[PDB]
RNA sequence: CCUGCGGCUUACACGCGCGCUACACUGACGGAGCCAGCGAGUCUAACCUUGGCCGAGAGGUCUUGGUAAUCUUGUGAAACUCCGUCGUGCUGGGGAUAGAGCAUUGUAAUUAUUGCUCUUCAACGAGGAAUUCCUAGUAAGCGC
């Protein structure tokens, strides 16, 4: 049969792994993101 | 100084009212009260289930003094209480209704209860003098 | 063995000691030449009374 | 009616006991036990828990009516306290009619345990040390003390709990440690003074 | 005062009162206790140290004769 | 018109309004007399309104409450207060306004929360 | 039965030898082992005639009648 | 179906146990006349339902 | 994007938070609502007990609060967020999915609660754009030159997820632990009234019942 | 007893957790009194309703009120208050457990779908190691 939404992604050791080597990198080049704050 | 049925207290001028009904006699209760707990959600039969009967016209009356007008369905939920289902979740629920509808047909006999406007139930000329009298004799019950 | 009487003349600070408790300057109320430290364990305030069982005990640091 | 006009002079305890008269025997309870203030009911229900010294602006008499529905049972229930204190000061008032609020404050005075006892960490070596003990504390632990006795007495008896707790404040009153409070207020001076 | 006795093959005591000894019976409940009680004429508060063995041999046909005493049949186990 | 005043009482959610007029020593609170406290131990708090001024001070004023909403418990406390706001109110314009200062100071000094409103509300942590 | 008043007799010159005197409350006229065979809380219901030793403490009802 | 929310509705006679919804939790059920839809979650006491 | 919303206080003033509960929370939930206030900085809670929430939310206002944010469960556990934030901004209403718990694993050391690290991962979208300008405004303006606390928003999917780590600048490279909980966060409203509103703009709602929507991010 | 992640099986001897009910005289049953707010509700359909009616009840009778402050609706709610009954009794607390009858659908209840009634009356005598949350209209308890 079909499907309506997608509901709760199921996470693993694989999926965590990679947004853990990218997170990994997205702190090792210390790119960042941050309210920036205004003078005057 | 004006006597009313709201000066008199509840449990005095219940008993009152209700020795009052046994002292007119006629009330002509329904037969199912030798078997009956007045409520779906009672237990126990009432202790007194002869004179249960008489209690509950005579907080009836009392409302009839009070408020305009009532109904079997605005009597039953008055007269109505939780339930003993077991240990599901008890709602309330309201009280029985052919005893409801013969009570109705009760108070009519001694003139207590009439049709009020557009339909329901009031009080008459007997039944508001019968009230006075039984409230002037609870007036004299402070001795 | 009559416990005295005790007027807290101020409570103590810096008395570091485990949390709850707390050392007191109070002067007695049966003669106010008799002032001591005393360890005080219940909520209490300045300017109070409260009931000393010893006479010369005097409170200390309890770390 | 007639009390209206009794209590129009007077303002006595629930128009009962008098509310005039009252004595704290024992001293550092002066301006911990709120006995000063004239009223009808315990329960008057403004804002005093906010702050640390308004609780004792409230009575001690209305602080055991807090009291009276300290349980799982009956957490939250009014009427029921303030009828079962009015039992119990009519028990007080038989038993010992001289007032009801003079009794309980003998009860209360001579049931204050006058010393306390901490066990200190000591970084991992716990030692009894003997502390004092506040006069409001003192004031609140021997109400509680009560409060558990009589709580505590109506676990398997057919007896009220306004008869318990007048039992257990005639205790009290005698200072006979009869009742827990009193025997919780003996073993606590006991254990004070067993490490001073 | 009467202590337990022999009661359709139970031993039921007397000193408590009439609904509840006339319910430790299987087949009887709270509500037929106190409606057999109601029907065979007996005060509901006695407990049967009275009540002799005219009115328990009455319960007794109450029991084996039910419908014959206004026992309805949505009353029935 | 007629020397008279309105007044109200408020609770945790229940309210209480009475109108206080020149009678004869009465209060009917919807049609019924003021000695009739539910509970019937929260009585003197109920008739301290009567108590706080004396029980013939206002032998010449009649009183007719309503209230509604709230809880039981709530309602007699909105009818205390309801029935404080008209004694200081007749006190102002059916009656001389330094008597009406003198029975605000005594009636405050007795219990302020008959008079003012002290709710169990809330505040910022 | 056998009298009727079996256990409410001699408990009842008990009663009225010491009952009347003190007096006891509701809840403490179960002494002497008040129980089934008679009135083992209804000592106030027969406490009308009886007067004038102590007022009572019902804790169901709420009362203090000189009994 | 057999009883009626707003914008939720009850449903009998297509199934007959639990585990049999319990299969298509996420299955799409279209209306005859034409709104679309799925089934949400089993109810357990009715047996089908 | 920086929005009305945000235009006039974004970086110039740092946000505080209240943690809150819809009602009688179970107690596995409280504990939940503990971890999201321990994990926020300027972390602030109350509970919420029989409270009018045009009354909790307006004398809160009054007293000065950046964002609100308020839980639901089902059955012990938790399933929906919503963030309201005060000065007329937009209620976002989420379903989260799935946790881990500190109490639950191990004490793997401390949430420092410093002025932490933030990441937004693959947003492209203008919905993407106001989830990340909403989110952004709720951590604290000044994390310092190494803030070790990097939080971590994840856009894969249409399922944000968002976990905790802390990172040490070791001889080739960082390396991180683990903390916070883990989780399957999606929205489905957004109204630019606040909560108290009950009939304001909504900006978005997630067609359900839409075929495409089988496939398609962001309606 | 229901229920969210973990064993094993089908075309049942289980490991981690969330709740409700009780473990009785502040109790339990009989009658009396009673204080809310949130909204919801039906045109070519039958909703939300008032009453009278009869049936223990369950449940069936025609009608207006309402397309909405109007009729429910003051939702006369429950805990609450009074007296009555009862004596700590694993009783009348307690109903898990069954059977039977009754309405009541629905095409069928059959797999006690639901609701009444009768009958059946388990454990539960306060729960160790641990254990979470909590500082006022707060914990807590009650209902719509």
């Amino acid at each position: 049969f079909d499907r309506t939404a997608k509901p709760v992604p199921v996470i693993t050791s694989e999926v965590t792994e990679s947004l853990e080597d990218m997170i990994r990198r997205r702190i090792q080049d210390s790119n960042f993101d941050d309210l920036q704050r205004r003078t005057l | 100084p004006g006597v009313s049925v709201r000066d008199v207290a509840a449990q005095d001028f219940i008993n009152a009212y209700a020795s009052f009904l046994q002292r007119q006699g006629k009330l002509e209760v329904p037969g199912y009260v030798d078997i009956v707990k007045t409520s779906s959600g009672n237990e126990m039969p009432p202790q007194d289930a002869e004179g249960w009967f008489y209690k509950r016209a005579a907080s009836v009356a009392r409302h009839i003094y009070m408020r305009k007008q009532v109904g079997v369905g605005k009597l039953n939920k008055l007269y109505g209480g939780a339930k003993s289902r077991g240990v599901r979740p008890y709602k309330h629920i309201d009280a029985s209704g052919s005893i409801n509808r013969k009570v109705l047909q009760a108070l009519e006999k001694i003139g207590i209860v009439e049709i009020s406007p557009k339909g329901g139930r009031r009080i008459s000329e007997n039944g508001q003098r019968d009230l006075d009298r039984i409230a002037a004799q609870t007036l004299e019950e402070d001795e | 063995t009559p416990v005295t009487l005790a007027k807290v003349i101020k409570v103590l600070g810096r008395t570091g000691s485990r949390g709850g408790v707390t050392q007191v300057r109070v002067e007695f109320l049966e003669d106010t030449s008799r002032t001591i430290v005393r360890n005080v364990k219940g909520p209490v305030r300045e300017n109070d009374i409260l009931v000393l069982m010893e006479s010369e005990r005097e409170a200390r640091r309890l770390r | 009616p007639e009390e209206v006009q009794q209590a129009q002079t007077e303002i006595k305890l629930f128009n009962k006991w008098s509310f005039e008269e009252v004595e704290v025997k024992d001293a550092s309870l002066v301006d911990y036990v709120q006995v000063r203030q004239p009223i009808f009911v315990a329960h008057t229900a403004g804002r005093y828990a906010n702050k640390r010294f308004r609780k004792a602006q409230c009575p001690i008499i209305e602080r055991l009516t807090n009291s009276l529905m300290m349980n799982g049972r009956n957490n939250g229930k009014k009427l029921k306290a303030v009828r079962i204190i009015k039992h119990t000061l009519d028990i007080i008032n038989v038993l010992t009619d001289q007032n009801p609020i003079q009794v309980v404050v003998d009860a209360i005075t001579n049931t204050g345990p006058r010393e306390d006892t901490t066990r200190v960490g000591g970084g991992g070596a716990a030692r009894r040390q003997a502390v004092d003990v506040s006069p409001l504390r003192r004031v609140n632990q021997a109400i509680a003390l009560l409060t558990i006795g009589a709580r505590e007495a109506a676990f398997r008896n057919i007896k009220t709990i306004a008869e318990t707790l007048a039992e257990e404040l005639i205790n009290a009153a005698k200072g006979s440690s009869t009742s827990y409070a009193i025997k919780k207020k003996d073993e606590l001076e006991r254990v004070a003074k067993s490490n001073r | 005062f009467q202590h337990i006795l022999r009661l359709l093959n139970t031993n039921v005591d007397g000193n408590i009162k009439i609904v509840y000894a006339l319910t430790t019976i299987k087949g009887v409940g709270r509500r037929y206790s106190n409606l057999v009680c109601k029907k065979a004429d007996v005060d509901l508060h006695k407990r049967a140290g009275e009540l002799t063995q005219e009115e328990l041999e009455r319960i007794v046909q109450i029991m084996q004769n039910p419908t014959h005493y206004k026992i309805p049949a949505w009353f029935l186990n | 018109a007629v020397p008279s005043v309105q007044t109200f009482g408020k609770k945790k959610s229940a309210t209480a309004v009475a109108h206080v007029k020149a009678g004869k020593g009465l209060i009917k609170v919807n049609g019924s007399p003021i000695t009739l406290v539910e509970p019937e131990i929260l009585r003197f708090k109920v008739y301290e309104p009567l108590l706080l001024v004396g029980l013939d001070k206002f032998s010449n004023i009649d009183i007719r409450v309503r209230v509604t909403g709230g809880g039981h418990v709530s309602q007699v406390y909105a009818i205390r207060q309801a029935i404080a706001k008209g004694l200081v109110a007749y006190h102002q314009k059916y009656v001389d306004e330094q008597s009406k200062n003198e029975l605000k100071k005594a009636f405050t000094s007795y219990d302020r929360t008959l008079l003012i409103a002290d709710s169990r509300r809330p505040e910022p942590k | 039965a056998q009298h009727a008043v079996i256990l409410d007799q001699e408990k009842y010159d008990r009663i009225l030898k010491e009952v009347p005197t003190y007096r006891y409350v509701s809840v403490s006229v179960l002494v002497d082992r008040l129980k089934i065979g008679g009135s083992l809380a209804r000592i106030a219901l027969r406490h009308l005639e009886k007067e004038g030793i102590i007022k009572p403490i019902s804790k169901h009802s709420k009362q203090a009648i000189y009994t | 179906p057999y009883k009626i929310f707003k914008n939720t509705a009850f449903i009998k006679d297509m199934f007959s146990s639990a585990m049999e919804v319990a299969r298509f939790e996420g299955a799409q059920i279209k209306t005859v006349s034409g709104i679309r839809g799925e089934i949400k979650r089993a109810l357990s006491k009715p047996e089908g339902h | 994007q920086v929005d009305d919303e945000y235009a006039a206080t974004s970086g110039i003033m740092d946000p505080r938070i209240i943690v809150t509960t819809s009602r009688d929370p179970s107690t596995r939930l409280s504990q939940f609502a503990k971890e999201i206030k321990l994990l926020f900085p300027n972390a602030v809670r109350l509970n919420r007990g029989n409270y009018v929430m045009p009354n909790l939310v307006d004398a809160c206002k009054k007293s000065g609060t950046t964002d609100l944010v308020v839980l639901h469960e089902h059955r012990g556990v938790p399933t929906s967020l919503t963030i309201s934030h005060f000065p007329h901004g937009p209620t976002a209403q989420f379903s989260l999915h799935n946790v881990v718990m500190r109490h639950d694993i191990i004490n793997a050391g401390n949430q420092s609660e410093v002025n932490p690290h933030l990441i937004f991962d693959n947003f492209t979208t203008a919905l993407g754009k106001r989830v990340v300008c909403i989110l952004k405004h709720l951590f604290n303006a000044g994390p310092k030159k190494d803030s070790e606390r990097v939080i971590t928003f994840a856009n894969r999917g249409d399922f944000i997820s968002v976990r905790q780590h802390v990172y040490v600048r070791t001889r080739e490279g960082v390396e991180i632990a683990e903390v916070g909980p883990r989780f399957e966060m999606r929205l489905f409203e957004l109204r630019l009234g606040t909560l108290e509103n009950k009939d304001a703009d909504v900006e978005w709602q997630l067609r359900r019942f839409i075929r495409t929507a089988n496939k398609k991010d962001y309606l």
